[PDB]
C-alpha cells in the first residue's frame, strides 16, 4: 500500500533495470581478490580437462 | 590500619560489626512483581563433549580424528587449538553478540512412546520426584526416593517412572549427567543438568522446610552472567540469586 | 620587551647607546623594527572563565526510612568475642 | 619556605583531605545502610510461598506426611500462578488492593519495643519499613492512594554517634606524624572551606489497614554514581524442559476437523510423518 | 628504587610533550646503570644495529642485551626510570601500564615481547628530536610461550621453500576464543639462524644414556589411547607420536647408576629450558590488591617481583 | 593537556555548581576535555 | 554495503546517541525523483536506520487474496497458504493509519 | 566458495592449460573460476527439487 | 565528586576518586544585514537640497 | 534514553548486548507515540513524566531568579509546536498555574579593575577576579 | 610485611580450635591478597579446577599460580599471616615448621605437594565446617628438585613392568622415600596424569628431533656445528636410537610449536623455584621436625 | 503522491525462509553494525565479513 488506499504492483519484470545491465558477469576484481592467499590442492577430479 | 606501597602511604579503614535476627517467627517478606528483560536470549545452542575430556575415546585412530572433528569442526562451542593438558578449552568468543548472554541446551534419550501428557505440566527431567522434600523423613529414604524403583513415582503416582533412561541407577543420565563420576565438568561450560542427576547434592540435601524457604534468596547460583557463553561458576564474585527450582 | 605593553613602564636606565644586534646577538628575541610595525598594536588573551563544585551529601543513616527496622547500638570490642550472642524465651 | 607558594600548595593537600575525610566517613554510613539490605534480604522469603505458610501454620501442628504433602502440592500452585502478580494483572484494581495488605501482615511483630518511636505528626507510631526500588514506587503511589508525609520523630540515639569516629580523624594522622594537630584542628576550619564559597526528617507514611510503613525508595539519593549494583534487583533462575522428537500416543491422532492443514493436490501432507523439527 | 632519571634532552613539540604524559607504566629498554642518561639510546634508531633493522626475531635478541625500565613519574624536564634488573625491590609495588589485546588473568607472570601484533604497533612518532618508539607489549608467559615458538619456525620456513605455497601461517592464535594474526614481513637469517642452533644444541644435551629406555614406550602410549579420556585428548592429532608407531640394547656396565632418573635431569636441564633460552626472561607478576582477578586493557596493574 | 588541565587547575577555584549528578563516563565522548578523580593526583600539588 | 561506512564510525555510547538526533540523510526532498545528496549543504535528518544497520518490514502479501486478510490487523490474517505468503508490518508506523 | 549466481568457484589446478593431459602435475593450489551456463547449474541447498 | 560505599569480603575495597574536566568554547557569529537605494544617501548627506 | 538511562545507574559485554536488542524493540514500539493510542488519556500523563524525569539536572545557578507566580521556581521550558500543545492544553493537561510570568534582565561581566592586566600583561584572564583574588589572599590564613 | 586477616567462620568445636592451634607457623596458599579474606579461599576444596579433585599436577598448577601466607600468630576470628611475597629483600623474619628433613643454615626452602610424602599427614581437616587444608611441604632447593624426579622414574617402572630408587641418603641421615603400607599404591594413581606429562614431552620431541635434523643442514654456519660439539654424542645417539625405532614438513613444523609449547608449560610445573630463604641469626643453624626457624623473605 | 521512492534489487536464493523477514533485518542476511561489537580492534569487518 501506498500513500493511500493505493495497492501497487513489484512484478519481477521490474528486475529488468537492475541485473540485465551488463555488470552481472564483470567479476574480474573478484577473482583478483581471493587468488592471494593460496588455496590447497583440492583433489581436482572435476575440475580438469 | 596502614599499608606502604609504591607512590605514598595507603590507609585502609575498616569497622567490625554483626547483627541478629531478633524475630522469634518470621519477619521481612519479600515479594517479586515486575522485569526487566530476560539475561539470555533463551537458547539454541547445542552442548559440546568434546569439550571435556573424561571419557575414554576410540580405539581406532581412524575412527577417533574422524568423529571428532566431524562434530567440532565449526560449532558455536567448538575448542579449536585444541584441548591443553594444563590450560583452558578456549571458547571461541565471536567478534559481535546481539541478544544478550547464550543458553546452552543439553540432551537426554527418551523412548518416543513416553506420552506428552507427562508433559504440558511442572515435570521433572528424569522422570522421577527427585527432590529431599518429598521423602519420609526416614533418612536412607532418599537413595530410594530416587532410585527403589520397585517402588512407584510420588509425582507419577501410577508408575515408577516417566524415562528408565533417564530415571534409575546408571540409567545413562546417571553416567553422563552425575558429577561423581564426571567424564565431563573438565569443561568451562555450566551443564544445565547438574542440578538433578546428581544423588550426591540430593543426598538429604537439607530437611528442615521452614529454614528451606529463607535460603531461596540465597545460594549463589550454578551460573554467572559475565560470560558470552554462561560458564560454571568462578569461586570469586558470588551473586544472591534467587534460584527456586 | 616582548610584551610590549609591560615595556610601557621601562623601570629601568635604557644606559648604553651602543649599535644593538650588531653585537653578539646573543639575545633569545630581538626585533630591529623601523618607525612602526602592524604587530606593535595587537592585543590578545586566552582566558579562563569558569570552575564548579558539586556538592558531597554527607547523608547520615539516622535519617532514611530503613532505620526504623533497625535499632542500632554501641559495643565496642566485639572483634573479641567468639560469642556475645543473643538468648530469648518464649 | 618563606613563600606563600609554599604555604598556598600546603593548603591544596589541606583541601585534598577536607574532601577524603568526609568521603571515608561518609562511605560508612552509605555502608551502614548496605548491611541491612543484606541482612533483610538474606533472612527474607520469597513472598509467593509464605501466604500459604502462616495458613498451614494456621492449625494445630501437622507432622503426620499427609500435611506436609498438601502443604507443598499447594505451594507449587501458588509459585506456578501468582509469583509476579504486579504486571501480571496491573490492569486491574483493588486486587493490587488485596495483594498488599496480607503482604503488609504476611510476617509477624518482633519481640521488640523500640522505646523511641518514629512519630506522624499526630500520635501514631510506624510499624513497618518496606523497601521499594524508585521505578515501582513511581508507579505504585499515583495509583494507590496516599497520605500525610513527613516524619515528626526520628531519634539520634546511641546508634550512629560520630562523636566516637572523630578518633580516626585524628589518630590516623597521629599514627603516622605531627598531623594529629593539625587534622582535627582543620576540620573547624574546613567547614566553610570545603562546603561553599529528636528531630523530624522529610519522608512518606503510607498507611494502609490500621498500620503505617515509611514507603521510601533508595538508588536516587544514596546508591547512584558509585558502580554499585542496586541490591533490590536479581536474579530468578528457572530451567526449562522442552520434548524433541518424540511421538504422538495412539489416542490423539485427529484432526478436530475434516478439511484443515492440507497441503496443494500433489504434496504428501508432511503433518503424517513422526517430527523432528521444534519451534519456540 | 635507586633513582635513575633520563632527562629531556632538546626541545618539545607541545602535543607530543602530552604524547610523553600518556606513556606512563611503559618499558624503556636502556642498556645501562646510570644516575643520568640521553634520550638518544632510548629510542628504536639505537634498536637497529649497524645499517640494518632487527626482526621480531633480532629484537628478541635486541632485547637480551639491554636493561628494561619502569615509566615512574614524568617530568617536563626529566623522566623518572627504575631499573628492573635491580630496583624491583618495591613493597609499594611500581606500577605497569598494560597495552594489549589480552584481559590478562590475577596471577600471570609477564614477560615482554617486541610490538608483532596487526593492530597494536604502539608507533609514537617524536619530530622535533628525530625518533621512533616502539614499546613493548607486556604479556601472560603461557601465552608469551605459544609466540615465540612459531616465529622462529616460521623463520625455519624461511630456510627451506619444496612444499607448495599453502602452508600453515602459524599467524592464528588461540586464547579461550580471540582469533589473533600477527605480522610476517621480514626474516632475517643470522637472528633465525643463531634461534635455531641453540634450539638444536640444547635438544642434543638433552638426550642421555637412560632416556634411551623411554623410546620403546612409544606403543605403550596408544594402548592407552582408546581406553580413556585423558591420554587421547593429551595425545595430539598433529603430532608425530601418532606417525612413529607405524629394544633395550643392552651394553649394561655396572647397573647402578639410577640410569632412568639420571635421563629425567639433563633432560629438564635442556629441553625444559627452551622459552627463556629463547625469549626474556619473565620478572613481572600480577598482583591487584583490591581482589580485582582482571586487568583490563590500557590499565595500571601493580607489579610484583620475579616469578 | 595542561591548556585543558589550569581548567581543572581553576577549578581547584570553584565558583560553578553543577546541579544534577549522573556518572561521567557515559558521556565521554561528550566532552573536550576528561580528568578523572583517583583518590589523589601527584599533579595537582 | 559499504564496511567503510561501519569503519568508520565509533562505538562509545555516551557520544553515539545524540547523533541519531541530528545526521545527515543520504537524501534530499528537494527533487522530483531523489538524489544522491548533493553539496546542497545539510539535512539534519533522524535517520535511526544507520545507528542499528536495520530496515523494516511492511504490510505486503503475495497476493491480494492475503492483502484483503490482512486488514483489521494480525488478528487473523492468513500468514500463508499453498505457496503464497504474507509479511504483516513490524515499524514504527504500527499502530498509524498511513 | 560460492559467491555468485551465474558462476562457479573451486580449488582447481594451479597453472595447466585445460585442453590438455591426462594427470595434472600437482603443485601449488590456485583457485579459479568458470561460467554457469544456465539457471539448473545452482546448487539444490538453493533450489528445493 | 563521587561518593563511595563499603563493601565487604570478596568484593574489592574501593577509594575515592576525583574528576576534573575541562571544556571548551565554541565561538558563533551570527549576520544581520539591510541597504539603502542609492538615492537616500544624499538626501541624508544633504546634498540633495 | 528511558532504557538508556536504567543502564547508566548501577555502574560488561552482556551488558552491552542486552541493550541494544531490547533498545531496537523499544524504539520501534515508543516512538510517534502522541499519533499511537493517543485515545489513552493515561498513557500520555506517565509518558509526559518521563519527558519531565529522564534528565541530569546540573549545577543550579543562583543569578537568574526567573521564578514566578507567588513564589514557586521554573525548573523545566518545554517548547513544542503548535497545534500539539493546544492539544496538550486541551484535554491531556488543562493543568495551569497562571498565565504570568516574573523573568529577570541580564547580566554582564566587563574588563575592569585587573581583569585588563592580566589580559594585556598577562595571557589568562579570570572571569570575577577580584572575589577570587582576596579568597586566595583568605585562605592560606583561614 | 603487610599482614592479611583471614576470618574463621561460624561455629567450630574446641578440637578444630586446638585443630588451628597445631597450626601455628604452617605455610597457607590464597588466590588475592585482599586485606580481609575468608577460610574458603584457603582450603583443598578451593582448589577443584575441574569438578573433581586436583591431582599432584593440578595442585603444582596452582601452587605456581597462587600467592604464599604464614601464619606467624593464629587467633580467634582471625587469621593473621605475614605473608612472604610482600615486602622488600631480605626483611620481614617469618617462622616456619620444619618436616623430616634438616632445612639447614641456608638452602632457600620451596613450598611443594603433599603426597610425595605422607598424604593424610598434614591434610588437617576442619570438623565442623568440614574442610580440609592441605599444607605444602617446605623443602631445601637440591633435595625438593631430587624427590620431584625420582617418583616420576619410579611411575615407570610401576607403568609398564616386567635397582630400587627409594634410599637417597641425605648428608647424614637415611630418608626413608617409601611410606610403603598404604601411601605407594595411592601414589602410582595420584601422580597418574603427572607421569604421562614427562613421558609425552620425551616421546614427541625425540622422535620430532630425528626428523627434524635429517631433514635439517640441506634443506651453512649451523649445519657443520650442529655436530661440532655433538660428534660422537647426536650421530652416536643417531646411530643408537634411530636403529632400535622407526622413522612430512607440514605437520612436523607444526608439531614443532606444540610440543615446545608444552616444553613451556613443564618448566613452569617442574623445578620447583625457591621462594622464601632460610638465613637465620644465633641459631644452631640446623633446624630439626618440629621446631621453628627464622626465615626470611627472597632468594 | 509525492517523491519518488527508488528499489534496488539484490540476488537472494530462493530457500531463504520467510521466518528471517518478517523481523527487523539488515537486506544482506548477517548483522553487521559496529555497535554490535566489543572494542578487540579486529570486531570490525571481520564482524561482517
Amino acid at each position: 500500500w501506498g500513500k493511500d488506499h493505493q495497492v501497487l504492483r513489484l512484478s519481477m519484470e521490474n528486475a529488468v533495470g537492475t541485473v540485465c545491465h551488463p555488470s552481472l558477469m564483470n567479476i574480474d576484481a573478484a577473482v583478483g581478490g581471493v587468488n592471494h592467499d593460496p588455496v590447497e590442492a583440492a583433489n581436482p577430479y572435476g575440475a580438469y580437462v | 590500619a596502614r599499608h606502604e606501597t609504591g607512590g605514598g602511604v595507603n590507609f585502609t579503614l575498616t569497622q567490625p560489626r554483626g547483627n541478629v535476627d531478633l524475630g522469634v517467627g518470621y519477619t521481612a517478606v519479600a515479594a517479586t512483581g515486575t522485569v526487566r528483560n530476560p539475561v539470555t536470549d533463551m537458547g539454541n545452542l547445542p552442548q559440546n563433549f568434546y569439550l571435556g575430556r573424561g571419557a575414554p575415546p576410540l580405539l581406532d585412530n581412524a575412527a577417533a580424528v574422524y568423529l571428532r572433528n566431524a562434530v567440532v569442526a565449526g560449532n558455536r562451542l567448538g575448542p579449536a587449538q585444541p584441548l591443553p593438558v594444563f590450560g583452558c578449552a578456549q571458547v571461541p568468543r565471536r567478534a559481535g553478540m546481539d541478544h544478550g548472554q547464550d543458553a546452552v541446551c543439553e540432551f537426554i534419550a527418551t523412548p518416543v512412546a513416553t506420552d506428552i501428557n507427562y508433559f504440558r505440566r511442572p515435570c521433572n527431567p528424569r522422570g522421577r520426584a527427585a527432590g529431599g522434600v518429598y521423602a519420609g523423613d526416614k533418612e536412607g529414604d532418599v537413595i530410594a526416593l530416587m532410585y527403589d524403583h520397585g517402588q512407584s513415582d510420588p509425582a507419577r503416582p501410577f508408575a515408577a517412572t516417566a524415562n528408565p533412561w533417564a530415571s534409575q541407577r546408571f540409567s545413562y543420565g546417571d553416567l553422563l549427567y552425575n558429577g561423581a563420576y564426571h567424564l565431563n565438568g573438565a569443561s568451562p561450560v555450566l551443564s544445565p543438568c547438574f542440578k538433578f542427576f546428581t544423588a550426591a547434592d540430593i543426598t538429604a540435601k537439607h530437611r528442615c522446610l521452614e529454614r528451606l524457604i529463607v535460603e531461596t534468596g540465597s545460594a549463589v547460583s550454578t551460573a554467572t552472567a559475565a560470560s558470552d557463553v554462561q560458564f560454571k561458576r568462578p569461586p570469586g564474585c558470588r551473586e544472591l540469586v534467587e534460584d527456586p527450582c | 620587551g616582548y610584551r610590549y605593553a609591560a615595556a610601557i613602564l621601562p623601570t629601568g636606565s635604557i644606559l648604553s647607546t651602543i649599535e644593538v644586534a650588531s653585537h653578539r646577538r646573543l639575545f633569545d628575541f630581538f626585533a630591529a623594527v623601523r618607525s612602526d610595525e602592524n604587530s606593535l598594536y595587537d592585543v590578545e588573551f586566552d582566558a579562563l572563565l569558569g570552575s564548579y563544585c558539586n556538592t558531597l551529601s554527607l547523608v547520615r543513616f539516622l535519617e532514611l526510612g530503613l532505620s526504623v527496622a533497625c535499632v542500632c547500638t554501641k559495643f565496642p570490642e566485639l572483634a573479641y568475642m567468639n560469642e556475645g550472642r543473643v538468648q530469648f524465651e518464649v | 619556605d618563606g613563600t606563600g607558594i609554599s604555604l598556598h600548595r600546603q593548603l591544596r593537600a589541606i583541601q585534598q583531605l577536607a574532601r577524603n575525610v568526609q568521603a571515608v566517613l561518609g562511605a560508612f554510613e552509605r555502608g551502614t545502610a548496605d548491611q541491612m539490605l543484606h541482612v533483610l534480604l538474606e533472612k527474607a522469603p520469597p513472598l509467593a510461598l509464605l501466604l500459604p505458610m502462616q495458613r498451614y501454620l494456621d492449625n494445630g501442628r501437622l507432622a503426620t506426611r499427609v500435611a506436609r504433602a498438601t502443604l507443598v502440592a499447594e505451594l507449587k500452585r501458588s509459585f506456578c500462578d501468582t509469583s509476579f502478580f504486579l504486571g501480571k494483572a496491573g490492569h486491574r484494581r483493588e486486587a493490587i488492593e488485596a495483594w498488599l495488605v496480607d503482604l503488609t501482615t504476611a510476617t509477624q511483630p518482633s519481640v521488640a519495643v523500640p522505646r523511641l518511636t518514629h512519630a506522624d505528626t499526630r500520635g501514631r507510631p510506624v510499624d513497618g519499613v518496606l523497601v521499594t526500588t524508585a521505578a515501582i514506587k513511581q508507579r505504585l503511589l499515583q495509583s494507590f492512594l496516599k497520605v500525610e508525609d513527613t516524619e515528626a520523630d526520628v531519634p539520634v540515639t546511641y546508634g550512629e554517634m560520630v562523636l566516637n569516629g572523630a578518633n580516626l580523624v585524628t589518630a590516623l594522622v597521629m599514627g603516622k606524624a605531627v598531623r594529629s594537630l593539625d587534622d582535627v584542628g582543620r576540620h573547624l576550619l574546613d567547614m566553610q572551606e570545603e562546603q561553599l564559597e529528636t528531630t523530624r526528617v522529610r519522608a512518606d507514611l503510607v498507611a494502609i489497614g490500621d498500620r503505617l510503613v515509611f514507603l521510601e525508595a533508595l538508588e536516587r539519593r544514596i546508591y547512584a554514581a558509585t558502580n554499585v549494583p542496586y541490591p533490590l534487583v536479581g536474579a530468578m533462575d528457572l530451567t526449562f524442559v522442552l520434548p524433541l522428537g518424540l511421538f504422538n500416543p495412539a489416542m490423539e491422532r485427529f484432526a478436530a476437523h475434516a478439511g484443515d492443514l492440507v497441503p496443494a493436490p500433489g504434496h504428501p501432507e508432511p503433518r503424517a510423518f513422526p517430527p523432528r523439527q521444534l519451534f519456540f | 628504587c635507586f633513582e635513575a632519571d633520563i632527562a629531556i634532552p632538546s626541545g618539545i613539540s607541545r602535543p607530543d610533550a602530552a604524547a610523553l604524559q600518556r606513556c606512563e607504566g611503559r618499558v624503556v629498554f636502556l642498556p645501562t646503570i646510570r644516575r643520568q642518561l640521553a634520550l638518544a639510546d632510548v629510542a628504536h634508531e639505537s634498536f637497529v644495529s649497524g645499517g640494518v633493522s632487527p626482526d621480531t626475531l633480532g629484537l628478541l635478541l635486541a632485547y637480551r642485551r639491554r636493561f628494561p625500565a619502569v615509566i615512574t613519574r614524568v617530568l617536563p624536564t626529566r623522566i623518572v626510570a627504575c631499573p628492573v634488573d635491580l630496583g624491583l625491590t618495591h613493597a609499594g609495588t611500581v606500577n605497569l601500564r598494560n597495552t594489549s589485546p589480552v584481559d590478562l588473568c590475577n596471577g600471570d607472570p609477564v614477560s615482554l615481547v617486541p610490538p608483532v601484533f596487526e593492530g597494536q604497533a604502539t608507533d609514537v612518532r617524536l619530530e622535533s628530536l628525530d625518533l621512533t618508539l616502539r614499546f613493548p607489549v607486556p604479556l601472560p608467559t603461557p601465552l608469551a610461550r605459544e609466540i615465540v615458538a612459531r616465529l622462529v619456525a616460521r623463520g625455519i620456513r624461511d630456510l627451506n621453500p619444496r612444499t607448495p605455497g599453502e602452508l600453515p601461517d602459524l599467524n592464528v592464535l588461540y586464547y579461550n576464543g580471540a582469533r589473533l594474526s600477527l605480522v610476517a614481513d621480514v626474516q632475517q637469517l643470522a637472528s633465525v639462524n643463531t634461534e635455531l642452533r641453540s634450539l638444536v644444541l640444547n635438544m642434543v644435551y638433552s638426550i642421555t644414556e637412560g632416556t634411551t629406555l623411554i623410546l620403546t614406550l612409544i606403543p605403550r602410549l596408544l594402548a592407552l589411547s582408546a581406553q580413556d579420556g585423558y591420554v587421547n585428548a593429551l595425545l595430539q592429532m598433529q603430532s608425530v607420536t601418532r606417525e612413529a608407531a607405524q629394544a633395550p640394547m643392552l651394553m649394561q656396565d655396572g647397573e647402578r647408576r639410577l640410569p632412568l632418573y639420571e635421563a629425567l635431569v639433563a633432560w629438564l636441564a635442556h629441553a625444559g629450558q627452551l622459552g627463556d633460552i629463547l625469549a626474556l626472561a619473565p620478572a613481572v607478576r600480577v598482583c591487584t590488591f583490591d581482589g580485582a582477578a582482571v586487568v583490563q586493557s590500557g590499565d595500571m596493574a601493580p607489579v610484583i617481583r620475579y616469578p | 593537556r595542561d591548556p585543558p588541565g589550569y581548567r581543572y587547575a581553576a577549578a581547584i577555584l570553584p565558583t560553578g555548581s553543577i546541579l544534577s549528578t549522573i556518572e561521567v563516563a557515559s558521556h565521554r565522548r561528550l566532552f573536550d576535555f576528561f580528568a578523572a578523580v583517583r583518590s589523589d593526583e601527584n599533579s595537582l600539588y | 554495503f559499504t564496511a567503510a561506512d561501519i569503519t568508520a564510525k565509533h562505538r562509545c555510547l555516551e557520544r553515539l546517541i545524540v547523533e541519531t538526533g541530528s545526521a545527515v540523510s543520504t537524501a534530499t526532498a528537494a527533487s522530483d525523483v531523489q538524489f544522491k545528496r548533493p553539496p546542497g549543504c545539510r539535512e539534519l535528518v533522524e535517520d535511526p536506520c544507520g545507528l542499528f544497520q536495520e530496515a523494516y518490514p511492511i504490510t505486503c502479501a503475495s497476493d491480494p487474496a492475503l492483502l484483503r486478510s490482512a486488514r483489521d490487523g494480525e488478528a487473523h490474517a492468513r500468514e500463508t497458504h499453498f505457496t503464497q505468503y504474507l509479511i504483516y508490518d513490524a515499524s514504527p508506523l504500527k499502530g498509524l493509519s498511513l | 566458495l560460492e559467491l555468485h549466481p551465474a558462476f562457479d568457484f573451486f580449488a582447481g589446478v594451479a597453472d595447466v592449460e585445460l585442453p590438455g593431459g591426462e594427470v595434472p602435475p600437482a603443485g601449488p593450489g590456485a583457485i579459479q573460476a568458470t561460467w554457469r551456463v544456465v539457471n539448473g547449474n545452482l546448487p539444490l541447498a538453493l533450489c528445493p527439487v | 565528586h563521587q561518593p563511595l560505599i563499603a563493601r565487604d569480603g570478596p568484593h574489592p575495597v574501593e577509594q575515592p576518586v576525583h574528576n576534573y574536566m575541562t571544556k571548551v568554547i565554541d565561538r558563533r557569529a551570527l549576520n544581520a544585514a539591510f541597504s539603502l537605494a542609492t538615492e537616500a544617501i544624499a538626501l541624508l548627506t544633504g546634498e540633495a537640497l
